[PDB]
């Protein structure tokens, strides 16, 4: 019988610093046990400071991405030429799934930019549209090795103060954009040491009030 | 239906500077209701130690089992059986069961009397021997201890420091796991002397 | 077991004359050779009720063709075939042979196996009985062979098949496309067992 | 399912069993007794398919009583405790396994302790300060985890299974009966008749 | 695990904070409360998106009806259109569980729980999730109508701190309401790893565990 | 995995990659594959870990007996034919391939077996996830009278196919060299082209930093 | 949804330092028995574009009469259909791409794996590849069915990254193409000797050669 | 099943219908009324499917309500039921069906009698001095074959249901906390408030 | 695709050289004719595993009969596959040809479907590729042909099931038992290809 869905493997990590937010992912795209390309971007700028990244089913990413995308230019269109705020994103990618909701894309979605007061933001949603803002975030195939990583090391969970007898917790100190960066090269090196389906490269996009940059670095081929 | 997803539990042990160490959550639950906050899958004999994970009737089993046969081990070679050796009989004992198996993860530590080297070892259901250097992760957060061990150990940590290693290594894969947790207790492991340290953890 | 060559004088179609349900035999003596124009014919093997509902389509759609832009090739005769099959293949069980003969190109031959797919060939073999003659007629098929020759390649590999195929037996009818028209020839067991 | 509940005390453990016993459209009987005396300090409720219950129970029975004619002297709750999960162990790997889940309720004149054990059909034992067997448990503990204290006499404890007996009453889809009630404590094993 | 309990000083709402996908732990920072209008809380358990999707659109309905009827909409009213909404979807596979709880004059304080089953009904006490079971125990064992607002905020605390304890798929967080005449008042977000032994301390219960 | 035989003019050399997979995860980074029946009769597997191990010490000790009570060096058509008649009996229920290669007095051979009892023979082989891509380079590279070096080469550059193109193989390259004159020569870790980067960031935890509620020495003595 | 009848098998594919080149044996199988011997399984359009197409050869042919018809459609009131407005690589990759998502969605796919192999007008190699499914993704390899496993290793051995195509040559690439090619009919069951190669070069344009044969086979080894 | 109980004595019916409303593992209300008014003299208790049951009988209510104003004059008991009944014969072969079993007691003005139907999911009808729905009936039907006679007042009806409802206690495994119980006679509908211990 | 010839000097047995794992080529260049004694050959099809456990049985039993009764007949040999196959048929795919060779009754083939069953034929054909050359070799094979002849019918006829048959290729091997003894012959495809 005809099976609709794939898994091209991947993951990605979404971080919101104070006045930033980065989204990054793995650029290998495989099936089973081979590799398709070790350089697949899978992390989009769409416009209005608005970074995404649908990873699972790469089909079903290409395709919600796209129309997200379209989202935006009919969004100036409709509404001479507004700015789309990165919590009004969040909730049309919502209706954008949920549409889907009895044959749904298979996928993991994040989005970063900044919020209207101009923090960094992340919102990560569920493949029938479920969403929440959250500090930090990953996806895909390595997510159950990263995330714990990233409660440890982003939101300093189940870690005290020196000799307060673990009755003061470690403060929420926030983090640098060099040290966010860090955090995402250990958390990706980590998975492709664990993670037979990520490897190949590592692509950052930064967000600031300055636009979106990005970086790219090698990871481990086998 | 899967019999190590039941009760749920987690194992991990790491290696240091001339000691190693243990840890394991203490849930022991039936699917979604929790049931014992004392159930501990950390067991010894003499200076080997043994931790296992998976179905609770086959945990409680085979530690009576391994009890029962370095009992007789030591009367027959009269001294204590060896991390090395014991982990070659825990292999056997485990594929001998090979088209019925013990539903188990089971993770061995200790240090060789006589060498004094650190020794850890791992082993699936029907006995493959998984043998790092570095650390050893079982259990039904077996994810999330393998990402947060790749990412936090470093080699040679003298014990104190290692001590705060596997304890984080721990708390923060069992904080992503619906089936573990519930407290934790971790071993310390040198030469002459072993401390045993209750850790102080989330209980949902 | 149906099959088609093309041969200097023309194209030559044959066929066994089995209709069977399970492993018994509902009819012994059908022609499974059907005219689609005057000089266009169609070999039918699969399931009766899906090729026969077929034939009738295309016949009517060249009939059609016909009344308005005068006689359709045998190439155009395949393409309708083509579209029907492959459009209709979630509820078809029908491998088609076309064959057709006209005063430019000559004598042609197309295949249709289930997929619904259009295969121009100097000859196609199709049905149960053909898995057993691959063999035979790789080894003796030439181009430019005679409608003596022809017959005979075809007499000869038809009778393999229904010798080896529990699905294919009866008579061997054949019909011969060329300049002078249309020839039917049968051929009975008693002629084709001895060979 | 069946009610299966035990509290252990400051000075004693307490068993509490459904009466019910139901085929199904029908309950059969109103005043079923879902425990064996083990030995005169140890006492075990079980509930589970229907004929393996109580075919589980005397088995261990005529065991527990056989070795206590043979060695003259009562086995301790820990040892029986470890016998009965033995033998579920054995029983979980044959042809027809057991289907009997059980609570050990002792009172051990040695340590001058009272123990209670939860062991399923599996062979799963753990020692409790209050166990419970099938849906009762969803309820009950939850509950105990709020009103329980270590120190609480014979009386607070039976106060406390009134109030683990009416939130079931009220809550769970099935009419099971009400309750037989036994004490364990180091003057041996008595029945609350006076719990209606 | 949700629940809504009504008493003399209004009603009680509290819920959990935490997102599964089976046994992975997705969240324990998740809104599990939707607050519709100043006077009407709506309760999510069940399918994380049908939730969410569904109890926003109810939220938009409601104030179409107070721009049309000049009027704020009815507890049975509005909990009448999420239970008809999802009774149109019934066999094609929501899983939602629901309670809308309110203040209106004409009604007084209301309790809805609605179900994708299309079950609809009023009552003074509803527990909903997969940790319904632990929160009635201590609930249903400590409610009186005649409680202070102070004593059954702890209650309703209480109450999921204990679903939180022994359910595998609850916890993170506790969230508090109270509904009275003057609307909804939030009464904070309580991390149950720092909650859990302030209450084994000061109750004294929680006795199970070794601290 | 990927594992490969070659024959040389004077004898035979084999080799594996070094990665273990519970899944899609890496267990053990380093894990040799290569093991020895005898001194001079190696092995190599891949399928059921714990099937392979066990099936390769049972013959092995086997063989050792046999050789003893024989008072001849073990025979490599010996422990194929043990082999292949104790997994013929269990049906394929034991999940063990195998490449075995050696020198006897006899001369030099290169067999594989599969779990349901097959036996093959040839002068370059392959087994596991990586068979494909290891046999692509073998087909493409491998002639008749090669030497000890060339095959060493050739056998280590189809592992490398492996460790590369297949997810399910990757890490460092083991060879084991038997030569008919000489002794068997394992090279454990032949090739390291998979070293993990220095990481961005130290991860040592300040002393006091986890929360203890109870301590105390444990006995191991009497 | 339909299951394939005749059936295609791989599509091999690399990008070098002026071009692409792409190949397909010119086998169509019915299970099998290997039935046809005269699938060109390569159908070129324009004289920029080559799309290499596996899996059920129906389907194949329906794709066939698509792109035939794309070239009509885009002449149409288009004075600039042989200039500035010819068919791209990218257009021609993007409507597939589109159509096999659409039947993927519809649950009646096309039972195809397809590289569409180029150079655009601005001189850039096209290698992109889109299947039954709608997963799409570019690579300096790209290979379908058995050519995955055993052509992606070979030809990744001359282009391993980007940098490696400006280093790579018509004759080096061809040869590890030819090379491959070889190794499938070895290894790959349901392949044919006979097999068709197309070079794209931005400046000696559309070579297409049919008829090829693999040579120089090893078997001698076999006697003993 | 929940319980559905009716009985015609003399000059009344009266439907008898469990409290108890339980999702799995919880008994989430003890005090359900599983009956609605579909004109002054005419009541229909239901059980079944979860969402189907109340969905249906809002649905009858509204269109016999119609019904009323519209003609200005109530429908018999035998009219409000096969319209009922059709309503369901209709369902049974639709998409979804309403999976819903009800009992409907009216007292017909015009002809000065009582009248209790019972109708299945189906769409099938009958005419009973008692009648009941679910596994209750196993228990019922030989207990009021037994204690039954047409010319009881409704006083002995209600002792003949305390009968019924004790058997049903003693026997059936679910506890359905009790019933609520309605009269339908002359002067239309009223709820026996005192039935906890009558 | 396996075949065995009886011709006038002795008798002739031929095999391609393919073993496969569904579509993946796992050896190109296998031999699939074992001797079972010096002058008795098997040619076997089927199941890798079940054909060369019973292969090596058969072999045992053939030497233990050597050792006390001397030299076994061909038929005697066909006997004992026969035996296991059809006593272990629910277990056992495998698809045996028995050719030999002693100077009474000189050159003989027997044949070992599926079921057990034991046919002595004038020859054989068996496995995948055979189905294709049924109506070749009945039309091709006569009675006492030369050593020459026979190589060449085999040739013609197994290259043939090669083309067609996926699950057929590599060499052809044979083996020709007479009273000289064993002669192994091997043909690689450029030779037969073009034929
Ligand atoms: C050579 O290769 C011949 N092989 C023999 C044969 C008989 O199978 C057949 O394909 C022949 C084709 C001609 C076509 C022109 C009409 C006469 C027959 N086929 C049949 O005779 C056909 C067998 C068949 C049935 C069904 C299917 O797939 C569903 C494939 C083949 N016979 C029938 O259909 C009989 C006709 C009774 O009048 N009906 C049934 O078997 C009833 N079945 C219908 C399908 O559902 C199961 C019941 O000739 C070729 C050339
Ligand atoms: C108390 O009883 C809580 N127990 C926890 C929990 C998680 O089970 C839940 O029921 C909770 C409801 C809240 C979560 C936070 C947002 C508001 C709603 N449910 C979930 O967290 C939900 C579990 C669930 C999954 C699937 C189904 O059947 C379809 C029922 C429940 N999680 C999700 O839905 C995850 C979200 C994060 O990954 N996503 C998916 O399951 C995605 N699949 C959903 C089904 O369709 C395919 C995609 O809270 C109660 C109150
Ligand atoms: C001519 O007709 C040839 N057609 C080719 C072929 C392959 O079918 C075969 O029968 C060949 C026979 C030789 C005999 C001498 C020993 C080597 C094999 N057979 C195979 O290659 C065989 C295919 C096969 C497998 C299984 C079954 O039924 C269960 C039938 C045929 N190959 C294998 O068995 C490989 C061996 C790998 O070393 N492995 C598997 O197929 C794997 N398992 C098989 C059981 O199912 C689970 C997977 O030659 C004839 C003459
Ligand atoms: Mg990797
Ligand atoms: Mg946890
Ligand atoms: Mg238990
Ligand atoms: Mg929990
Ligand atoms: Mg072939």
């Amino acid at each position: 019988q005809f099976n609709p869905y794939g898994d091209n493997g991947g993951t990605i990590l979404g971080i919101a610093g104070e006045d930033f937010a980065v989204l990054a992912g793995d650029t290998r795209n495989i099936t089973d046990y081979s590799i398709n390309s070790r350089y697949e971007p899978k992390v989009f700028d769409c416009g209005d400071n608005i970074v995404m990244s649908a990873n699972g089913f790469a089909a079903d990413g290409d395709a919600l991405v796209k129309r997200f995308k379209n989202s935006v230019k009919w969004y100036h269109f409709d509404h001479n030429d507004k700015k789309l705020s990165i919590n009004s994103a969040a909730r049309n990618i919502q209706h954008l799934l949920y549409g889907k909701r009895f044959f749904p894309y298979y996928v993991h979605t994040i989005i970063a930019g900044l919020d209207e007061d101009g923090k960094g933001a992340v919102y990560s949603f569920d493949p029938v549209g479920s969403y929440e803002r959250e500090q930090c975030r990953a996806g895909g195939a390595a997510a159950s090795l990263i995330m714990p990583f990233l409660d440890n090391q982003v939101n300093f969970k189940n870690q005290y103060e020196p000799g307060t007898n673990g009755k003061v917790k470690k403060p929420l100190k926030y983090l640098s954009v060099e040290e966010v960066i860090k955090l995402v090269r250990d958390s990706f090196t980590s998975a492709t040491e664990r993670h037979i389906q990520v490897g190949d490269g590592l692509e950052i996009l930064i967000v600031t009030k300055d636009g979106v940059r990005k970086e790219f670095y090698e990871l481990k081929r086998d | 239906s899967d019999p190590s997803s039941i009760n749920g539990g987690i194992v991990v042990a790491m290696t240091g500077k001339d000691c190693v160490a243990i840890a394991c959550d203490l849930r022991l639950g039936s699917q979604s209701l929790g049931v014992s906050n004392k159930f501990e899958k950390i067991f010894h004999y003499g200076h080997v130690f043994l931790g296992i994970t998976g179905l609770a009737t086959d945990v409680t089993t085979l530690n009576e089992m391994f009890r029962y046969k370095t009992n007789l081990y030591k009367l027959k070679e009269e001294r204590a059986i060896e991390p090395e050796t014991f982990t070659q009989l825990v292999s056997s004992s485990l594929y001998e069961r090979r088209f019925g198996p013990y539903f188990v993860g089971p993770v061995v530590a200790g240090i060789n009397s006589k060498s004094g080297k650190p020794f850890i070892a791992g082993f699936d259901l029907i006995g493959c021997i998984d043998e790092a250097k570095d650390f050893i992760v079982s259990g039904t957060a077996s994810d999330q201890l393998f990402g947060m061990c790749e990412s936090l150990y470093e080699p040679n940590l003298e014990p104190e420091d290692l001590f705060e290693t596997i304890s984080q290594a721990l708390l923060n894969a069992a904080d992503r796991d619906a089936l573990s947790g519930w407290g934790a207790v971790v071993y310390i492991i040198k030469k002459d002397e072993v401390v045993k340290r209750y850790l102080k953890m989330r209980q949902d | 077991t149906i099959m088609a060559v093309e041969f200097d004088g023309g194209v030559v179609m044959g066929s066994d004359s089995r209709v069977s349900a399970g492993e018994a035999v509902v009819n012994r003596v059908f022609d499974k050779l059907s005219p689609l124009h005057e000089r266009i014919y169609c070999a039918l093997s699969g399931s009766a009720a899906d090729t026969q509902a077929i034939a009738d389509i295309v016949q009517y759609h060249l009939e059609l063709y016909t009344s308005q832009y005068g006689t359709p090739s045998t190439e155009t005769a395949a393409s309708v075939f083509k579209e029907l099959c492959y459009e209709n293949k979630d509820n078809l069980t029908a491998g088609i042979i076309v064959a057709g003969y006209d005063d430019k190109n000559k004598g042609e031959v197309y295949t249709i196996p289930l997929g619904g797919s259009v295969h121009k060939l100097p000859y196609a073999i199709a049905g149960s009985g053909s898995t057993f003659i691959y063999g035979y007629c790789d080894k003796n098929f030439r181009e430019n062979m005679s409608k003596e020759e022809t017959v005979d390649f075809i007499k000869h590999s038809l009778s393999q098949a229904i010798k080896w195929d529990g699905s294919s037996g009866g008579v061997i009818r054949m019909v011969v496309l060329t300049a002078a028209g249309v020839e039917r020839l049968i051929f009975y067991p008693d002629e084709y067992e001895q060979l | 399912m069946d009610i299966i509940l035990g509290i252990r005390v400051q000075d004693s453990v307490i068993l509490a069993s459904s009466k019910a016993v139901t085929r199904g459209i029908s309950v059969l009987k109103d005043s079923d007794d879902k425990t064996r005396q083990l030995s005169p300090h140890t006492l075990m409720s079980f509930a589970g398919e229907a004929g393996d219950t109580v075919q589980f129970a005397e088995y261990i029975q005529a065991n527990i009583q056989l070795y206590s004619i043979r060695e003259d002297y009562e086995l301790s709750p820990q040892a029986v405790s470890s016998f009965v999960r033995q033998e579920l162990a054995k029983s979980i790997r044959s042809r027809r396994p057991y289907q009997v889940n059980v609570l050990i309720g002792g009172y051990d004149k040695k340590k001058n302790k009272p123990e209670l054990y939860q062991i399923d059909y599996l062979g799963t034992k753990v020692e409790l300060p209050y166990g419970a067997h099938g849906y009762s448990g969803f309820y009950t503990f939850s509950l105990l985890d709020h009103h329980y204290r270590p120190d609480m006499t014979t009386e607070e404890g039976l106060d406390l299974l009134k109030l683990c007996v009416q939130e079931l009453e009220k809550r769970m889809p099935m009419d099971f009966k009400g309750v037989i009630v036994k004490i364990v404590d180091k003057d041996g094993i008595r029945q609350v008749d006076d719990f209606q | 695990t949700t629940l809504a309990f009504r008493f003399q000083g209004g009603i009680i709402v509290a819920v959990d904070s935490r997102a599964t996908a089976g046994n992975w732990v997705a969240s324990q920072t998740v809104k599990k409360v939707i607050e519709i209008n100043p006077f009407l809380l709506g309760t999510m358990a069940g399918g994380a998106a049908d939730c969410q999707f569904w109890e926003t659109w109810l939220g938009s309905q409601c104030r179409l009806h107070e721009l049309r009827e000049k009027e704020r909409i009815s507890v049975a009213a509005a909990s009448k259109i999420l239970s008809n909404l999802v009774y149109q979807y019934k066999g094609a596979g929501l899983s939602m569980g629901t309670m809308i709880c309110g203040y209106t004059r004409k009604e007084g304080p209301t309790i809805y729980y609605v179900d994708s089953d299309g079950t609809r009904l009023k009552g003074d006490i509803f527990c909903v999730g997969s940790g319904q079971t632990f929160a009635y125990g201590v609930l249903d064992s400590n409610y009186k109508w005649d409680l202070s607002v102070e004593d059954a905020l702890y209650l309703g605390k209480r109450s999921i701190l204990a679903a939180a304890h022994r359910d595998a798929y609850s916890g993170g967080s506790v969230n508090l309401y109270h509904v009275t005449e003057d609307g909804w008042i939030y009464h904070g977000n309580h991390d149950v790893g720092e909650l859990f032994w302030k209450v084994k301390e000061e109750e004294g219960s929680f006795n199970n565990v070794i601290g | 995995t990927t594992i490969v035989g070659v024959k040389f003019n004077n004898g035979v050399v084999i080799a594996a990659d070094t990665r273990s997979t519970q899944g899609p995860i890496v267990a053990d980074k380093n894990c040799a594959k290569l093991h020895r029946i005898s001194p001079k009769i190696w092995c190599a597997g891949a399928g059921t870990a714990a099937d392979t191990e066990a099936v390769t010490q049972l013959i092995g000790s086997n063989i050792e007996l046999h050789s003893l009570y024989t008072s001849r060096e073990p025979r490599v058509v010996s422990a194929l034919q043990m082999l292949k008649q104790h997994l013929f009996k269990y049906q394929g229920h034991i999940g063990a391939y195998l490449i075995v290669a050696g020198v006897d007095p006899t001369g030099s051979h290169l067999f594989s077996i599969h779990a349901h009892g097959s036996t093959d023979v040839g002068y370059y082989l392959s087994l596991g996830s990586g068979s494909l891509a290891a046999m692509a380079v073998l087909e493409s590279h491998w002639k008749q009278d090669l030497t000890k070096e060339e095959a060493i080469k050739l056998a280590s550059d189809a592992i490398q196919a492996g460790i590369w193109n297949d997810l399910g193989s990757g890490s460092n390259v083991d060879v084991c060299v038997m030569e008919i004159g000489k002794d068997a020569e394992y090279l454990r870790n032949y090739l390291t082209p998979n070293v993990r980067e220095e990481k961005q960031k130290s991860y040592k935890f300040p002393r006091g930093t986890t929360a203890v509620l109870k301590e105390s020495i444990v006995n191991i003595c009497d | 949804t339909q299951q394939p009848i005749v059936t295609g098998t791989s599509v091999i594919s690399m990008k070098y330092d002026n071009g692409v080149i792409i190949a397909a044996d010119n086998l169509g199988s019915y299970g099998s028995l290997l039935r046809f011997n005269g699938v060109e399984r390569l159908i070129p359009v324009g004289d920029n574009t080559v799309v290499g197409i596996s899996g059920d050869i129906s389907d194949m042919q329906h794709i066939e009469r698509l792109l035939k018809d794309l070239v009509t459609e885009n002449a149409y009131d288009n004075p600039l259909a042989d200039a500035e407005e010819a068919l791209e690589p990218s257009y021609i990759f993007e409507y597939l791409a589109t159509v096999m998502y659409q039947r993927r969605s519809k649950m009646n796919p096309l039972w195809n794996a397809i590289i569409v192999a180029g150079v655009q007008s601005n001189g850039d190699q096209f290698l992109r590849y889109v299947n039954l499914l709608g997963v799409t993704y570019s690579s300096p390899t790209l290979a379908t069915g058995f050519g995955a496993h055993m052509a992606n290793p070979l030809l990744r051995k001359v282009v391993d990254r980007e940098s490696d195509i400006p280093k790579t040559t018509v004759q080096v690439a061809e040869e590890a193409i030819v090379n491959a090619m070889r190794v499938l009919y070895y290894r790959d069951a349901r392949s044919s000797r006979n097999f068709s190669l197309a070079i794209i070069d931005k400046n000696t344009g559309l070579t297409f050669k049919k008829n090829l044969q693999v040579e120089n086979m090893k078997w001698d080894f076999a006697k003993d």
